[PDB]
RNA sequence: GGAGCCUCGGUUGGCCUCGGAUAGCCGGUCCCCCGGGGGUCCGGUGCGGAGAGCCCUUCGUCCCGGGAAACGGGGCGGCCGGAAAGGGGGCCGCCCUCUCGCCCGUCACGCACCGCACGUUCGUGGGGAACCUGGCGCUAAACCAUUCGUAGACGACC
């Protein structure tokens, strides 16, 4: 899967044909992390595949559509259970964040999934993402936010816009 | 600027007291509309000037009719340029770009 | 030594975006290069906002961590931050500098005589102050 | 009684990495830096001046020594100012870094 | 119509790639005070980087290998010819319009010397990070002159500080004209005011 | 210290300067103390004693009125400061010049060349010839030959 842009969540689910032996197979739900509808679908059936004994062909997708955030103006504190793939061997691995939606988060995770692990897109496997509370928080990066009184400065402003005075006389201040 | 003749150039006069332009033809793409206006919605422009008045015919010299239209129109425009504080000597003044200045960046 | 720091009800002032020119309000530091921001009398719902686009101010007004927009308005009306901010040497430089974007050509032109002038009784009187300096200090 | 073209510079040529086409200039406009603001001096006429020996002809004046190839711009070009021109004839190889000049009469506003 | 830019803290790679686009586009730059270049890196590595390239000689005759240059400011003209088309004749037509100078020649200590804040250590570096001055490893590598200039840099320094010095009074006079003038000027004032010029 | 012909060219208002910090500056007061420094205080710091800028700003005139200017604008001599690749940089006089120089207004006018392009410069430009007119000036040196042999194939060198 290509992890681009900002990733959404799907409700996809789907089912086998009606065959002549069973009248109704049973519908499977799924949550999908994907940038678009078409390739949620792709990997729908890739864990359809693998969980059950089914495949594209002999099934059909039953409904496909975007589901959003309940809250998207609360900070919340999104745990992630990861299944990604190294060289020699696979780990799992339980992230931690603090963002706004169930979205964002996965989004937070690929990127630093793919820059401290090196890790690919199609090399993880979410399995569950799971808002705790702040007590329940692991992670300690995370923790260091859950203080009502939180207070800080920003030390060294590093400046920006620095080609519109590309020629200019005075030496650039990083204090305000 | 006064009004459009038929052809589509303007009829674009300068005040003869400021500009040593007289009642003259100027294509609309070679001007700069500049955001200041002056009610010329009360001076009466003169019908029997039109396209073929401002004519190159067949050395010019002005004809003793060309010199009755510039006063004529002179006579209330000149009162109300002076009616607006600092509008004469704007006139006077030619418009330059100078070191640091861009069109683009500006606004007229 | 720092004066200004991210926390719960700072006045910040947003600088790129669609939002530039705008106050905000910071109500929660969701990390360190992101932060929940909310301005209700300046036409910026509550977003997750970035620490570049905000250059904070000294404007603080005490209400809770996560407190809804309500709140947040109410405190913004208890403290009158729009009365005080228009009146800061802050707000006139950027309101000075947009008057002298928008100066119109004829503008320019009146503002060019001005010129000359201030700057000759500035120049004579520095010439008097100048002969009359090297008299007293003979 | 002043300046009425705006500055720029001959960069050079359109060009890829290592074929490039005569047929358009590639101008820096003095001034802009992005493509937003390219969006004024879009349309407008755009010329060479440069003098050479033999007095040539000025169209209401004295036969002088300064010829002129003219050109306007086609479209902006990059995300930094630059803009594309095409002219009459390809300018020649040695108006690279010269100043050409950018006058505004094909204005629009 | 002339670059006049001061070498003071700015790092020689990224100084170097900005006045390279300036030459070719025919604005004469003359950049001064090239010892004050700072480039990335502890210092042992940089000098260490620029012993091997006095090592690459020609074997058989050194009189015709590189020509490894030993003052500040040759230095920096010779990262300048690496980003450069030099073999060309419109390269040559750049290179002459560049004119370094180690410290500050005559034409130039009395005049406003700009400064390239793309390209600066304050901004372009993480403020942990080790950084060389060009000084002190050009003085490490063969440059006899390090002393002598840092002598002439310490008269220029109080010399200039005396047209600052005056430069400040000259203007603490005018602040207090305006204290004496102000009921003749208000009607010029407040019409450069309210177009935003004194607010 | 005067006018034309060739030729090579580019360019089209200037900025006359602290030093330096960036987890810090900047300006004033000196109520404090040493010989300029240290220490404060009073104000600015998204720099407004801001290069996101400042300065010059340029249609030419002719009269009348107002505001500023009386110290100023504009003449020929000394005088210092300048060596890193040195300014015609300021100051003292001078016998002539105006409250013209600028800013608000009135008066009247300057091919108003009938829509059109290389316009408007730095330009007494660099350089080469011929011509200006006087003041001021100035009356060599190298190479060859010859000689030497501290030198040397020939040159060169002494």
């Amino acid at each position: 899967m290509k992890a681009s842009g900002t990733l959404r969540e799907y409700k996809v689910v789907g089912r086998c044909l009606p065959t002549p032996k069973c009248r109704t197979p049973p519908l499977y739900r799924m949550r999908i992390f994907a940038p678009n509808h078409v390739v949620a679908k792709s990997r729908f059936w890739y864990f359809v595949s693998q969980l059950k004994k089914m495949k594209k062909s002999s099934g059909e997708i039953v409904y496909c559509g975007q589901v959003f955030e309940k809250s998207p103006l609360r900070v919340k504190n999104f745990g992630i259970w990861l299944r990604y793939d190294s060289r020699s061997g696979t780990h799992n691995m339980y992230r931690e964040y603090r963002d706004l939606t169930t979205a964002g988060a996965v989004t937070q995770c690929y990127r630093d999934m793919g820059a401290r692990h090196r890790a690919r897109a199609h090399s993880i496997q979410i399995m569950k993402v799971e808002e705790i509370a702040a007590s329940k928080c692991r992670r300690p990066a995370v923790k260091q936010f859950h203080d009502s009184k939180i207070k800080f400065p920003l030390p060294h402003r590093v400046l920006r816009r620095q080609h519109k005075p590309r020629f200019t006389t005075k030496r650039p201040n990083t204090f305000f | 600027f006064l009004k459009q003749l038929s052809s589509g150039l303007l009829l674009v006069t300068g005040p003869l007291s400021l500009n040593r332009v007289p009642l003259r033809r100027t294509h609309q793409k070679f001007v700069i509309a500049t955001s200041t206006k002056i009610d010329i919605s009360g001076v009466k422009i003169p019908k029997h000037l039109t396209d073929a008045y401002f004519k190159k015919k067949k050395k010019y010299e002005i004809t003793e009719q060309r010199k009755v239209d510039q006063k004529a129109v002179d006579s209330q425009i000149l009162p109300k340029i002076k009616a607006v504080p600092q509008l004469q000597g704007y006139l006077r003044s030619v418009f330059a770009l100078t070191n640091g200045v861009y069109p683009h960046k500006l606004v007229f | 030594v720092f004066r200004r720091f991210v926390e719960v009800g700072r006045v910040a002032y947003v600088s790129f975006g669609p939002h530039a020119g705008k106050l905000v309000a910071i109500v929660d530091v969701i990390d360190q290069n992101r932060a929940l921001v909310d301005g209700p009398c300046t036409r910026v719902r509550r977003q997750a906002m970035p620490f570049k686009c905000m250059q904070l101010t000294d404007f603080i007004l005490k209400f809770p961590h996560s407190a809804r927009q309500k709140y947040v308005r109410k405190a913004w009306e208890k403290a009158d931050i729009n009365t005080k901010w228009a009146a800061t040497r802050w707000a006139k430089k950027i309101e000075a500098r947009e008057r002298k974007a928008k100066m119109t050509d004829f503008d320019r032109y009146k503002v060019m005589k001005a010129k000359k002038m201030r700057n000759r009784i500035i120049k004579n009187e520095v010439k008097k102050l100048q002969r009359a300096a090297l008299l007293k200090a003979s | 009684s002043g300046r009425l073209w705006c500055k720029a510079i001959f960069a050079g040529y359109k060009r890829g990495l290592r074929n490039q086409r005569e047929h358009t200039a590639l101008l820096k406009i003095e001034g802009v830096y992005a493509r937003d603001e390219t969006e004024f001096y879009l349309g407008k006429r755009c010329a060479y001046v440069y003098k050479a020996k033999n007095n040539t002809v000025t169209p209401g004046g004295k036969p002088n020594k300064t010829r002129v190839i003219w050109g306007k711009v086609t479209r902006a070009h990059g995300n930094s100012g630059m803009v594309r021109a095409k002219f009459r004839s390809n300018l020649p190889a040695k108006a690279i870094g010269h100043r050409i000049r950018v006058m505004l009469y094909p204005s629009r506003i | 119509q002339v670059l006049v830019l001061d070498g003071r803290g700015h790092l020689l790679g990224r100084l170097a790639a900005i006045v390279a686009k300036q030459v070719l586009l025919g604005r004469k730059v003359v950049v001064v005070r090239c010892e004050g270049i700072n480039i990335s890196g502890n210092f042992y590595r940089n000098k260490l980087k620029y012993l091997a390239f006095l090592r690459k000689r020609m074997n058989t005759n050194p009189s015709r290998g590189p020509y490894h240059f030993r003052a500040p400011s040759r230095i920096f003209w010779r990262t300048v010819r690496g980003m450069l088309p030099h073999k060309t004749k419109r390269g040559q037509a750049a290179l002459d319009r560049l004119k370094v100078f180690d410290g500050i020649p005559p034409p130039y200590d009395k005049k406003k010397r700009m400064v390239v804040p793309a390209a600066l250590k304050v901004v372009r570096l993480k403020p942990t990070r080790k950084f060389a001055y060009l000084g002190r490893l050009a003085h490490e590598v063969g440059w006899k002159y390090q002393a002598v200039t840092a002598t002439l840099e310490e008269k220029r320094k109080e010399k200039a500080k005396i047209h600052y010095r005056k430069k400040k009074q000259l203007m603490r006079l005018r602040k207090q004209a305006e204290k004496n003038v102000e009921k003749k000027i208000s009607k010029f004032t407040d019409v450069l005011k309210t177009h935003g010029l004194l607010v």
